[PDB]
């Protein structure tokens, strides 16, 4: 409910401006960002067939997008980032995923964990 | 129409032909954005074949949504990467055309048959930008990619 | 004519409407900063065929206006193409731009009136030359961005009108198609 | 519609009136590209008559094809060559209008009847660019071409 | 479509609920320009009710015309008349919202049923510029105009 609400809103803001993307040379910083966030959230809504996700895996993926971590990642790389990122949190961070499921929400602790997993993983990804 | 509409569900692969495509002289007149196959799956054809196919379909859809827009507002308003999808897409539209052996009485060209791997390589190379310098027409109505390279030379003079 | 036609014509014109609207707003932003920059440049303007416009079209008769007065140097890529300096217009012109041109060497340009309207010693001579190039450039861009704003606003409102009209046509056809199909069925049925 | 559709094959000359044209104030509201005659043939009407007619229809057709662009972007986005076909086509469209004796209450003009050779001459002259300097409105609701010139002069 | 067309012959009014309006936090989410009434007529509701309603519609329409200029030039570049229409329009936008009795559970705030003469009076006074000095948020989720004065005082 948390992240989906944020994503719904940011995708709507994106949709208003969407047609000015491939015809936008001299847009202000604000509208430049709405597009950036939109294209990235859209990429995160892509999903392979036959691989349905646990809800906590879904929220962790959406988190990376709605919290801006992928805003400077080239959009063509997002599906690759997600697949690898998810593989990593499933393998090394079962405890974190557990807590996202159990706590009902995303706590201050889960938030601090993800911040550090994501930023470090991302810099490794782009290395 | 109920007759063809009811038929689709009975098929494992569909090749949909388009008058709008035929009218351009693109034969076979296959709509690359309305043709399907149950085996079009990375686990069956492999990830290279799948990826290339989807990349081809993506650039052609991207071009399609740009057409009517740039037909009124002009080409020069495009970004130097947007107009690169245009040139590549229009080259890909043509490299999808092919002289048929059975169609010699219609084309004046000799019939061509292209092995699977050569098809993959060719569309893979265009997408990668390997032929941005070659003209559109070099890719029209030939077999394997090398024939587009040779034709570009014939066209030079 | 057909529903499929109408649907596709409607798809693009709805796109064109949004694009021209965004362009109108980008041009509005450039023009706003251009008009506020033209004040401390007009009084500065007080103290061969050279043609001044830009590279970028879709600004009404800005380029054709000066080309009419034309018939040789062109600042603005649209001058060389209709009839050499490139990449003028996209970024606001500086005295540095005026100096680059004078260093390479009547001047024809568009004088701004409003959003709606526009009208087409050996070291002292070097400065007053660059002074003339600059004044034209600052007027040029105010006129062009105002014009593009107006043109795009007009195009956007036109598209908007075309959308409405095609939507009505669409629904008249849609209703006709449903009724025609239904009459065929009933005529087929009653004849039994 | 079946009734008019079926009627076309019974005729030697068709005069097809258009609401869109009537609503632009062009009367008689004849569609100049949908009206045809079985005697529009150089061997019957002469080559001169035949050529002016086809040349009028060409420019009208060329104008019509330019109208989707004009609708969205207007005049200023057209090439100078296109503006010329537009301006001439619009002068021709107006010179096809005519005050009818029977319609004097609606037009506010005295009815006019133009001899064939004058009609040919008038449209021949417009096509040759002879009146490119004249404003459109001069050609509206007049008789022979000379009235268009007098109307342009009176507009001063 | 025959279905709405047949229905509309019978309707004397429309209440249009809008998602855009709801996302602005305006409740009830009624679109003030899109909603219409056949009895919005001076010969039925009186000249005063009519002139105030028409005054609210105008100012809201006018405020919509300025919104493009705000996104371009900024709000400190408006004439002293235009500055004033934004100030008043926005307060009017807010005074059109209202807490509901039926929502006292979910919200905690007391619902307001406002007599017509007070509605008319409230909007009459904002148009006249009687509350230019009061802050914009005072007019949000209030009943009668006095509660907006009392909310302005409570906001220190």
């Amino acid at each position: 409910k948390q992240v989906a609400g944020t994503m719904k809103l940011e995708l709507a803001q994106y949709r208003e401006v969407a047609a000015f993307a491939q015809f936008g040379s001299d847009l202000d910083a604000a509208t430049q960002q709405l597009l950036s966030r939109g294209v990235r959230l859209t990429e995160l809504l892509k999903q392979g067939q036959y691989s349905p996700m646990a809800i906590e895996e879904q929220v962790a993926v959406i988190y990376a997008g709605v919290r801006g971590y992928l805003d400077k990642l080239e959009p063509s790389k997002i599906t690759k980032f997600e697949n690898a990122f998810l593989s990593h949190v499933i393998s090394q961070h079962q405890a974190l995923l557990s807590k996202i499921r159990t706590d009902g929400k995303i706590s201050e602790e889960s938030d601090a964990k993800l911040k550090e997993i994501v930023t470090n993983f991302l810099a490794g990804f782009e290395a | 129409d109920p007759a063809p509409a009811t038929t689709f569900a009975h098929l494992d692969a569909t090749t949909v032909l388009s008058r709008a495509i035929a009218e351009l002289g693109i034969y076979p007149a296959v709509d690359p954005l309305d043709s399907t196959s149950r085996i079009m799956d990375p686990n069956i054809v492999g990830s290279e074949h799948y990826d290339v196919a989807r990349g081809v379909q993506k650039i052609l859809q991207d071009y399609k949504s740009l057409q009517d827009i740039i037909a009124i507002l002009g080409m020069d308003e495009l970004s130097e990467e947007d107009k690169l999808t245009v040139s590549r897409a229009r080259k890909i539209q043509r490299f999808l055309s092919q002289p048929f052996q059975v169609a010699e009485v219609f084309t004046g060209h000799l019939g061509k048959l292209v092995p699977l791997k050569e098809t993959i390589k060719g569309f893979q190379q265009i997408l990668a930008g390997e032929y941005d310098h070659l003209p559109e027409q070099a890719f029209y109505m030939v077999g394997p990619i090398e024939e587009a390279v040779a034709k570009a030379d014939k066209l030079a003079e | 004519a057909t529903l499929k036609d109408i649907t596709r014509r409607l798809k693009s014109i709805k796109n064109i409407q949004k694009i021209t609207k965004s362009m109108k707003m980008v041009a509005a932003a450039k023009y706003a900063r251009a008009e506020r920059e033209l004040k401390p440049a007009r009084v500065y303007g007080v103290g061969l065929i050279i043609g001044v416009s830009s590279d970028r079209g879709l600004c009404g008769a800005i380029h054709s206006s000066v080309a009419k007065q034309m018939k040789i140097i062109g600042v603005g890529d649209k001058i060389r193409s209709i009839l050499t300096f490139k990449e003028v217009g996209r970024r606001p012109p500086t005295f540095g731009d005026a100096s680059v041109i004078a260093l390479e060497l009547s001047i024809i340009f568009n004088r701004f009136r409003s959003v709606i309207s526009y009208k087409t010693l050996r070291n002292y001579q070097e400065y007053s030359l660059a002074n003339i190039i600059y004044y034209s450039l600052k007027e040029s861009t105010t006129s062009e961005q105002s014009a593009r704003m107006t043109a795009m606003d007009n195009a956007s409102k036109n598209a908007s009108e075309m959308i409405d009209k095609l939507t009505l046509t669409f629904n008249r056809t849609r209703q006709a198609v449903i009724t025609k199909e239904l009459i065929e069925i009933i005529s087929g049925a009653a004849a039994l």
